């Protein structure tokens, strides 16, 4: 079976018709649908995604094919119906579609982007050519986490640039490729960290998860208090630990295509700016 | 590595992983640029989506002009103006 | 207004005498719809039990041949159409490419309606093996159903 | 990294500082969005302690206040919540009228009008357009998809009993054929 707004309504799925309307009857709605673990909540063509901070199981390929060609008003509110509506307007209307994922840091924008793009490469129906495109984008995600995201006081993995992952189809529906594009990389975080934050954590990965010969040839030192670019009062962060995340990122760089002199050169430039 | 080789007229589906309003207790130049590109981002909602609603709604013969919207061109004019902006006086 | 011709009543007598493996001149209530859907009127189960409960207020389990002529004379005007069937499979085709998915067709034929068993939908997928696997040409399938 | 350091590349301009750089990057982003259709995700965290159960009210009310959601609800209550063209709407929804199902009923917009006049839909609920059919309310499509699902249950019962009829016809032709017809 399925969760349906038709029979046995749960809260309201779309909040546009929710009356009485204030801040309190809307936070009560999000608390109520967060109680029943239905995190997605429409405002029509706009999808609210509350972070469950745990594996909600409704992301299976049976959910993918289950939501394929389903409108906004047949199913429960879920991101695959908006992603599938934009795939319908891409495929049938033959015009470009984009999905703008906003919200606070640590709310799960990057994860929701991975789930959107995973759905898009799933319901395209051309699963042989689009798989390595999606896989290099997803395996390039933690790299850009390391080089582009840092720990603000609120989050621990705060998004500090505008990531933008494309998937590129022919008008006959043939996947050509995909172009990833940065926007608004915060440059001044490299040189100053405001008293509760830390730098882009590839410096902590390079000074923590790296071998001693790699510390020697990059001329670095493991003490965090040596470097002016590098805070000590906010260096240690739990959860996302200054740990073997470095070899996760470097292995991901091996997945994307970086050779060992190439990634060695990249880490050497990171040691030069450090 | 993944490039549209033999480039033709193509169509794109995109995903923008962009922040939300980084409103911190001690804001700085960075959160200023963050809130600013949020202002341009709401301008690309209020321009694209609301004005295609309006050309659609009026074009399909229904008699509306919906009530009001707070346009963000005043805030863009506050920041990105080449003479009276905030970024221009920083330049 | 005959309402039934003589050769057609001869076909009712031939089918009623052929299906009767008991040899007692009557059949049960649970196999009357086997005869009526073998002749090809396609009634429902609830209307059939409504007519059995109408002609039998005690649950005898015996079906008479003039009662069968009365029921088939009542079901004479109930004529379906191939086009409503075809548009129905067009509705269940969520894609519009003419090839309805066999797993989704199995989900409709098992999980919606009167909830058929594994063996009949197994015969349906085995019949759609000539169009399968994974895709079912419903346009050929409705002409293979409604040919005779 | 630096082609500007070529002495054969005389780039004499002063360095753009950060309003030029970040503002030009925003203008590049707006160049890569105005050619496309946007569809939004508004993403909400309940608390900063990464908890899967704890739903702090004040932080989410902070985010509702600054993601602009009540203003979004106000704008989306303008007139509508749903829009479509005529022909896939009549093709998808023609089962709810006795006249349009299964065929056809011409013309397209007129049979659409019969479809809305069949289910006793109020005139305030729908609206007629020139090339598109239009619905104000979400609960209207909740009712239309509810009656559609109730129609498809009867239609699935119809298809399952016609498949039983073709099955019993197949057993009847097999039983007739296996009786040594001379
Ligand atoms: N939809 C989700 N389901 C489960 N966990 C999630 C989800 N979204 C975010 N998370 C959790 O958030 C963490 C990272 O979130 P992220 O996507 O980086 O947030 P943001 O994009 O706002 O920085 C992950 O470790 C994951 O456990
Ligand atoms: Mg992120």
């Amino acid at each position: 079976v399925k969760s349906s707004l038709l029979d046995n309504m749960i809260g309201v799925g779309d909040t546009v018709l929710l009356e009485p309307l204030n801040e309190e009857t809307f936070i009560d709605n999000l608390k109520k649908r967060f109680d029943h673990n239905e995190i997605y909540t429409y405002i029509g063509s706009v999808v609210i995604s509350v972070n469950p901070y745990r594996s909600l199981p409704i992301y299976s390929p049976e959910k993918v094919e289950d939501y394929r060609n389903r409108n906004f008003y047949e199913l429960s509110p879920h991101i695959f119906a908006l992603s599938d509506e934009a795939y319908r307007s891409l495929r049938d209307q033959d015009k470009d579609q984009c999905i703008l994922i906003t919200g606070e840091s640590g709310a799960g924008k990057t994860e929701a982007s991975k789930l959107v793009m995973s759905y898009v490469a799933a319901v395209c129906g051309k699963g042989a050519e689009v798989n390595q495109v999606k896989e290099q984008l997803l395996q390039s995600t933690p790299v850009l986490e390391a080089f582009g995201n840092a720990k603000t006081v609120r989050n621990d993995n705060s998004s500090r640039f505008g990531k933008y992952m494309d998937i590129e189809f022919d008008f006959k529906g043939d996947p050509l490729g995909g172009v990833i594009s940065n926007y608004l990389l915060e440059k001044s975080r490299v040189v100053k960290q405001p008293r509760g934050e830390r730098n882009f954590h590839v410096f902590y990965q390079l000074l923590s998860g790296a071998s001693e010969e790699l510390l020697h040839k990059l001329k670095l030192e493991r003490d965090f208090s040596r470097y002016n670019y590098l805070s000590l009062d906010s260096a240690k962060v739990n959860g996302v630990d200054d740990a073997a995340n470095f070899r996760t990122v470097r292995n991901a760089m091996q997945i994307v295509g970086f050779s060992d002199p190439e990634a060695e050169s990249v880490l050497e430039v990171v040691a030069a700016v450090l | 590595s993944i490039k549209a080789q033999t480039k033709v007229r193509k169509k794109v589906m995109g995903v923008l992983d962009i922040y939300g309003f980084e409103i911190f207790e001690d804001n700085s130049f960075e959160q200023f640029i963050i809130n600013y590109c949020n202002e341009k981002l709401q301008q690309i909602f209020i321009e694209l989506t609301l004005k295609e609603e309006q050309e659609e709604y009026i074009r399909e013969d229904i008699e509306w002009t919906h009530i009001d919207y707070f346009n963000n061109a005043i805030i863009c004019d506050l920041i990105e103006n080449n003479t009276n902006g905030i970024l221009a006086m920083l330049d | 207004a005959d309402q039934l011709t003589e050769e057609q009543i001869a076909e009712f007598k031939e089918a009623f005498s052929l299906f009767d493996k008991d040899g007692d001149g009557t059949i049960t209530t649970k196999e009357l719809g086997t005869v009526m859907r073998s002749l090809g009127q396609n009634p429902t189960e609830a209307e059939l039990q409504d007519m059995i409960n109408e002609v039998d207020a005690d649950g005898n389990g015996t079906i008479d041949f003039p009662e069968f002529l009365t029921m088939m004379a009542r079901k004479m005007k109930d004529t379906d159409s191939e086009e409503e069937i075809r548009e129905a499979f067009r509705v269940f085709d969520k894609d519009g490419n003419g090839y309805i998915s066999a797993a989704e067709l199995r989900h409709v034929m098992t999980n919606l309606g009167e909830k058929l068993t594994d063996e009949e939908v197994d015969e349906m997928i085995r019949e759609a093996d000539i169009d399968g696997d994974g895709q079912v040409n419903y346009e050929e399938f409705v002409q293979m159903m409604t040919a005779k | 990294l630096f082609p500007e350091g070529n002495p054969a590349k005389v780039n004499l301009k002063r360095p753009p500082t950060a309003g030029s750089q970040f503002k030009a990057s925003v203008a590049t982003l707006m160049k890569n969005l105005q050619t496309k259709n946007p569809n939004y995700i508004r993403c909400i965290k309940p608390n900063d302690k990464k908890a899967a159960h704890i739903f702090s009210e004040s932080l989410v009310c902070h985010q509702i206040r600054y993601l602009g959601l009540l203003e979004n609800v106000r704008v989306r209550r303008a007139g509508y919540a749903f829009r479509q063209a005529y022909e896939p709407c009549l093709e998808r929804y023609k089962m709810l009228c006795k006249q349009t199902w299964p065929h056809w009923k011409g013309p397209a917009r007129s049979g659409v009008e019969v479809l809305f006049n069949e289910l006793e839909i109020p005139v305030e609920e729908y609206s007629f357009g020139r090339s598109k059919i239009f619905i104000r309310n979400p609960r209207t499509l909740f009712q239309l998809e509810d009656l559609r699902k109730q129609r498809l249950e009867d239609l699935a019962t119809l298809i399952q009993k016609i498949y039983r009829g073709w099955k019993c016809r197949t057993h009847f032709l097999l039983m007739k054929g296996l009786n040594d017809i001379f």
